[PDB]
Protein backbone atom coordinates (compact mmCIF):
# COMPACT_ATOMS: atom_id res chain seq x y z
CA UNK A 1 0.00 0.00 0.00
CA UNK A 2 2.77 2.35 0.33
CA UNK A 3 4.08 1.59 -3.38
CA UNK A 4 0.82 2.52 -4.53
CA UNK A 5 -0.31 5.89 -1.99
CA UNK A 6 2.66 7.12 -1.20
CA UNK A 7 2.03 9.85 1.70
CA UNK A 8 -1.45 8.60 1.42
CA UNK A 9 -0.26 5.15 2.62
CA UNK A 10 0.00 6.35 6.11
CA UNK A 11 -1.92 3.44 7.76
CA UNK A 12 -0.86 1.69 4.98
CA UNK B 1 -10.09 -16.89 5.72
CA UNK B 2 -10.77 -15.76 9.24
CA UNK B 3 -7.16 -15.16 10.86
CA UNK B 4 -7.97 -11.90 8.77
CA UNK B 5 -10.96 -10.84 10.14
CA UNK B 6 -9.39 -11.96 13.78
CA UNK B 7 -6.38 -9.33 12.74
CA UNK B 8 -8.58 -6.41 11.63
CA UNK B 9 -10.61 -6.76 15.14
CA UNK B 10 -7.31 -6.00 16.30
CA UNK B 11 -6.64 -3.36 13.36
CA UNK B 12 -8.32 0.05 12.87
CA UNK B 13 -11.04 0.39 9.92
CA UNK B 14 -9.63 3.70 8.24
CA UNK B 15 -7.05 0.90 7.25
CA UNK B 16 -10.76 -0.63 5.87
CA UNK B 17 -11.90 2.73 3.93
CA UNK B 18 -8.50 3.16 2.60
CA UNK B 19 -8.70 -0.60 0.90
CA UNK B 20 -12.42 0.56 -0.18
CA UNK B 21 -10.84 3.21 -2.42
CA UNK B 22 -8.32 0.51 -2.94
CA UNK B 23 -10.87 -2.44 -3.97
CA UNK B 24 -12.28 0.66 -6.36
CA UNK B 25 -9.51 1.16 -8.05
CA UNK B 26 -8.46 -2.75 -8.11
CA UNK B 27 -11.59 -2.49 -10.49
CA UNK B 28 -10.30 0.40 -12.27
CA UNK B 29 -11.01 -0.61 -16.13
CA UNK B 30 -12.36 -4.56 -14.15
CA UNK B 31 -15.17 -6.95 -16.15
CA UNK B 32 -16.60 -8.01 -12.93
CA UNK B 33 -16.33 -5.00 -11.01
CA UNK B 34 -14.38 -7.44 -8.09
CA UNK B 35 -11.47 -8.40 -7.95
CA UNK B 36 -10.49 -11.45 -10.68
CA UNK B 37 -7.28 -12.45 -12.34
CA UNK B 38 -6.90 -9.32 -14.06
CA UNK B 39 -8.24 -6.73 -11.50
CA UNK B 40 -5.89 -8.34 -9.25
CA UNK B 41 -3.19 -8.17 -11.83
CA UNK B 42 -3.61 -4.50 -12.29
CA UNK B 43 -3.63 -3.96 -8.65
CA UNK B 44 0.16 -5.52 -8.80
CA UNK B 45 0.32 -3.49 -11.80
CA UNK B 46 -0.13 -0.24 -9.95
CA UNK B 47 2.02 -1.61 -7.21
CA UNK B 48 4.96 -2.13 -9.89
CA UNK B 49 4.61 -5.19 -10.30
CA UNK B 50 3.37 -8.41 -12.80
CA UNK B 51 1.45 -11.17 -11.66
CA UNK B 52 -0.21 -14.38 -13.31
CA UNK B 53 -4.07 -14.81 -13.28
CA UNK B 54 -3.47 -18.79 -11.97
CA UNK B 55 -2.04 -17.43 -8.24
CA UNK B 56 -4.41 -14.04 -9.17
CA UNK B 57 -7.35 -15.93 -8.83
CA UNK B 58 -5.88 -18.23 -6.38
CA UNK B 59 -5.39 -15.81 -3.46
CA UNK B 60 -9.06 -15.49 -4.69
CA UNK B 61 -9.73 -18.43 -3.56
CA UNK B 62 -7.17 -18.85 -0.78
CA UNK B 63 -10.30 -17.31 1.27
CA UNK B 64 -12.75 -19.67 -0.32
CA UNK B 65 -14.54 -21.24 2.78
CA UNK B 66 -17.59 -21.70 1.15
CA UNK B 67 -16.67 -21.93 -2.66
CA UNK B 68 -17.39 -18.31 -3.53
CA UNK B 69 -14.66 -18.12 -5.92
CA UNK B 70 -14.45 -14.53 -6.40
CA UNK B 71 -12.83 -11.66 -4.02
CA UNK B 72 -16.15 -9.95 -2.85
CA UNK B 73 -15.21 -6.62 -1.79
CA UNK B 74 -15.90 -8.26 2.21
CA UNK B 75 -13.37 -10.82 1.04
CA UNK B 76 -11.12 -8.51 -0.62
CA UNK B 77 -10.65 -6.65 2.57
CA UNK B 78 -10.04 -10.06 4.04
CA UNK B 79 -7.02 -10.12 1.38
CA UNK B 80 -5.69 -6.70 1.83
CA UNK B 81 -5.11 -7.14 5.47
CA UNK B 82 -4.23 -10.79 4.56
CA UNK B 83 -1.10 -8.56 3.56
CA UNK B 84 -0.19 -6.56 6.96
CA UNK B 85 2.26 -7.48 9.64
CA UNK B 86 -0.89 -8.85 12.21
CA UNK B 87 -0.11 -11.79 14.10
CA UNK B 88 3.09 -14.76 13.17
CA UNK B 89 4.99 -17.47 13.98
CA UNK B 90 3.64 -20.23 13.12
CA UNK B 91 2.81 -22.05 16.87
CA UNK B 92 4.15 -26.10 16.46
CA UNK B 93 4.93 -29.53 17.96
CA UNK B 94 7.42 -28.83 20.40
CA UNK B 95 5.81 -26.22 22.49
CA UNK B 96 2.54 -28.03 21.44
CA UNK B 97 3.93 -31.29 23.17
CA UNK B 98 4.86 -28.83 25.91
CA UNK B 99 1.29 -27.29 25.95
CA UNK B 100 -0.50 -31.13 24.82
CA UNK B 101 0.94 -33.20 27.90
CA UNK B 102 -1.68 -30.51 29.58
CA UNK B 103 -4.25 -30.61 27.07
CA UNK B 104 -4.18 -34.54 27.07
CA UNK B 105 -4.97 -34.28 30.80
CA UNK B 106 -5.86 -37.94 30.17
CA UNK B 107 -2.42 -38.21 28.78
CA UNK B 108 -3.80 -40.48 25.89
CA UNK B 109 -1.52 -39.10 23.46
CA UNK B 110 -4.68 -37.64 22.27
CA UNK B 111 -7.17 -34.34 23.63
CA UNK B 112 -10.09 -36.15 24.76
CA UNK B 113 -12.87 -33.54 24.89
CA UNK B 114 -12.69 -33.36 28.84
CA UNK B 115 -9.49 -31.57 28.98
CA UNK B 116 -10.26 -28.91 25.75
CA UNK B 117 -13.51 -28.60 27.21
CA UNK B 118 -11.87 -27.53 30.92
CA UNK B 119 -8.66 -25.70 29.32
CA UNK B 120 -11.40 -23.78 27.31
CA UNK B 121 -13.81 -23.23 30.22
CA UNK B 122 -10.27 -22.04 31.82
CA UNK B 123 -9.44 -20.06 28.68
CA UNK B 124 -11.42 -17.17 30.13
CA UNK B 125 -13.04 -16.56 27.01
CA UNK B 126 -16.86 -17.29 26.63
CA UNK B 127 -16.28 -21.17 25.76
CA UNK B 128 -19.42 -22.59 23.38
CA UNK B 129 -19.35 -26.38 22.45
CA UNK B 130 -19.39 -24.79 19.24
CA UNK B 131 -15.20 -23.80 20.28
CA UNK B 132 -14.90 -27.15 21.77
CA UNK B 133 -16.61 -28.88 19.40
CA UNK B 134 -15.07 -26.98 15.85
CA UNK B 135 -11.60 -27.66 18.01
CA UNK B 136 -11.88 -31.55 18.95
CA UNK B 137 -12.94 -31.42 15.00
CA UNK B 138 -10.19 -29.63 13.61
CA UNK B 139 -7.79 -31.55 16.22
CA UNK B 140 -9.28 -35.16 15.46
CA UNK B 141 -8.41 -35.53 11.73
CA UNK B 142 -8.72 -39.25 12.61
CA UNK B 143 -11.91 -38.01 14.13
CA UNK B 144 -11.57 -40.12 16.90
CA UNK B 145 -13.62 -38.00 18.84
CA UNK B 146 -10.26 -36.84 20.66
CA UNK B 147 -7.44 -34.76 19.62
CA UNK B 148 -4.06 -36.55 18.66
CA UNK B 149 -1.35 -35.28 19.51
CA UNK B 150 0.08 -34.25 15.92
CA UNK B 151 -3.71 -33.94 15.37
CA UNK B 152 -3.16 -31.16 18.59
CA UNK B 153 -0.46 -29.80 15.99
CA UNK B 154 -2.92 -29.52 13.68
CA UNK B 155 -4.77 -28.04 16.97
CA UNK B 156 -2.52 -25.49 17.96
CA UNK B 157 -0.42 -25.03 14.12
CA UNK B 158 -0.27 -21.02 14.00
CA UNK B 159 -3.02 -19.93 15.80
CA UNK B 160 -1.61 -16.80 17.29
CA UNK C 1 -2.99 23.43 -46.23
CA UNK C 2 -0.42 20.73 -45.39
CA UNK C 3 -1.56 21.38 -41.51
CA UNK C 4 -5.22 20.77 -42.41
CA UNK C 5 -3.68 17.57 -44.08
CA UNK C 6 -1.74 16.79 -41.48
CA UNK C 7 -5.07 17.52 -39.34
CA UNK C 8 -6.76 15.32 -40.97
CA UNK C 9 -4.12 12.72 -41.20
CA UNK C 10 -3.69 13.13 -37.50
CA UNK C 11 -7.26 13.31 -36.86
CA UNK C 12 -8.15 10.39 -39.35
CA UNK C 13 -4.84 8.69 -37.58
CA UNK C 14 -6.20 9.58 -34.10
CA UNK C 15 -9.64 7.89 -35.87
CA UNK C 16 -8.28 5.21 -36.78
CA UNK C 17 -6.40 4.08 -33.81
CA UNK C 18 -9.15 5.07 -31.68
CA UNK C 19 -10.87 2.38 -34.48
CA UNK C 20 -8.18 0.11 -33.96
CA UNK C 21 -7.14 1.26 -30.19
CA UNK C 22 -11.05 0.13 -29.58
CA UNK C 23 -10.91 -3.31 -31.68
CA UNK C 24 -7.66 -3.96 -29.86
CA UNK C 25 -9.30 -3.22 -26.60
CA UNK C 26 -12.59 -5.07 -27.02
CA UNK C 27 -10.07 -7.81 -28.19
CA UNK C 28 -8.40 -7.24 -25.11
CA UNK C 29 -11.31 -7.41 -22.83
CA UNK C 30 -12.87 -10.04 -24.67
CA UNK C 31 -9.65 -12.46 -24.55
CA UNK C 32 -9.71 -11.36 -20.78
CA UNK C 33 -12.78 -12.19 -20.48
CA UNK C 34 -12.75 -15.29 -22.34
CA UNK C 35 -9.64 -16.18 -20.88
CA UNK C 36 -11.15 -16.15 -17.01
CA UNK C 37 -13.31 -18.24 -18.61
CA UNK C 38 -10.82 -20.31 -20.59
CA UNK C 39 -9.15 -20.53 -17.25
CA UNK C 40 -12.18 -21.21 -15.76
CA UNK C 41 -12.57 -23.92 -18.33
CA UNK C 42 -9.08 -25.15 -17.80
CA UNK C 43 -9.49 -25.43 -14.38
CA UNK C 44 -13.02 -27.17 -14.69
CA UNK C 45 -11.09 -29.09 -17.47
CA UNK C 46 -8.71 -29.93 -14.89
CA UNK C 47 -11.77 -30.43 -12.32
CA UNK C 48 -13.19 -32.90 -14.47
CA UNK C 49 -10.08 -34.23 -15.15
CA UNK C 50 -9.15 -34.89 -11.71
CA UNK C 51 -12.80 -35.82 -10.82
CA UNK C 52 -12.37 -38.87 -13.80
CA UNK C 53 -8.83 -39.34 -13.04
CA UNK C 54 -9.76 -39.36 -9.34
CA UNK C 55 -12.31 -42.32 -9.74
CA UNK C 56 -9.60 -43.58 -12.18
CA UNK C 57 -7.22 -43.74 -8.50
CA UNK D 1 -1.31 26.75 -35.82
CA UNK D 2 -5.22 25.96 -35.15
CA UNK D 3 -4.37 23.51 -37.81
CA UNK D 4 -0.80 22.31 -37.19
CA UNK D 5 -2.43 22.47 -33.27
CA UNK D 6 -5.25 20.12 -34.73
CA UNK D 7 -2.91 17.75 -36.02
CA UNK D 8 -0.41 18.10 -32.99
CA UNK D 9 -3.43 17.66 -30.26
CA UNK D 10 -5.03 15.07 -32.55
CA UNK D 11 -1.30 13.21 -33.11
CA UNK D 12 -1.05 13.67 -29.31
CA UNK D 13 -4.83 12.07 -28.91
CA UNK D 14 -3.46 9.53 -31.56
CA UNK D 15 -0.15 8.67 -29.63
CA UNK D 16 -2.21 8.40 -26.33
CA UNK D 17 -4.65 6.08 -28.10
CA UNK D 18 -1.70 4.08 -30.21
CA UNK D 19 -0.25 3.66 -26.88
CA UNK D 20 -3.20 2.61 -26.01
CA UNK D 21 -4.09 0.32 -28.81
CA UNK D 22 -0.49 -1.15 -28.20
CA UNK D 23 -0.96 -1.95 -24.50
CA UNK D 24 -4.06 -3.23 -25.96
CA UNK D 25 -2.85 -4.73 -28.52
CA UNK D 26 0.36 -6.25 -26.50
CA UNK D 27 -2.61 -6.63 -23.59
CA UNK D 28 -4.73 -8.40 -25.77
CA UNK D 29 -1.99 -10.66 -27.81
CA UNK D 30 -0.97 -11.69 -24.50
CA UNK D 31 -4.61 -12.48 -23.21
CA UNK D 32 -5.16 -14.27 -26.82
CA UNK D 33 -1.79 -16.61 -26.49
CA UNK D 34 -2.67 -16.97 -22.97
CA UNK D 35 -6.19 -17.65 -23.59
CA UNK D 36 -4.80 -20.10 -26.20
CA UNK D 37 -2.98 -21.55 -23.71
CA UNK D 38 -5.77 -21.61 -20.93
CA UNK D 39 -7.55 -22.75 -23.53
CA UNK D 40 -5.03 -25.64 -24.79
CA UNK D 41 -4.52 -26.52 -21.05
CA UNK D 42 -8.65 -26.89 -20.75
CA UNK D 43 -8.27 -29.05 -24.20
CA UNK D 44 -5.32 -30.74 -23.06
CA UNK D 45 -7.08 -31.02 -19.81
CA UNK D 46 -10.02 -32.43 -21.47
CA UNK D 47 -8.04 -34.88 -23.81
CA UNK D 48 -6.29 -35.94 -20.23
CA UNK D 49 -10.42 -36.44 -19.05
CA UNK D 50 -10.77 -38.66 -22.43
CA UNK D 51 -6.84 -40.42 -21.43
CA UNK D 52 -8.60 -41.04 -18.13
CA UNK D 53 -11.62 -41.42 -18.74
CA UNK D 54 -11.52 -44.19 -21.38
CA UNK D 55 -8.86 -45.39 -19.42
CA UNK D 56 -11.24 -45.33 -16.60
CA UNK D 57 -13.10 -47.05 -18.43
Amino acid sequence: MQALLGARAKES
Amino acid sequence: DDIYKAAVEQLTEEQKNEFKAAFDIFVLGAEDGCISTKELGKVMRMLGQNPTPEELQEMIDEVDEDGSGTVDFDEFLVMMVRCMKDDSKGKSEEELSDLFRMFDKNADGYIDLDELKIMLQATGETITEDDIEELMKDGDKNNDGRIDYDEFLEFMKGVE
Amino acid sequence: EEAEKAADESERGMKVIESRAQKDEEKMEIQEIQLKEAKHIAEDADRKYEEVARKLV
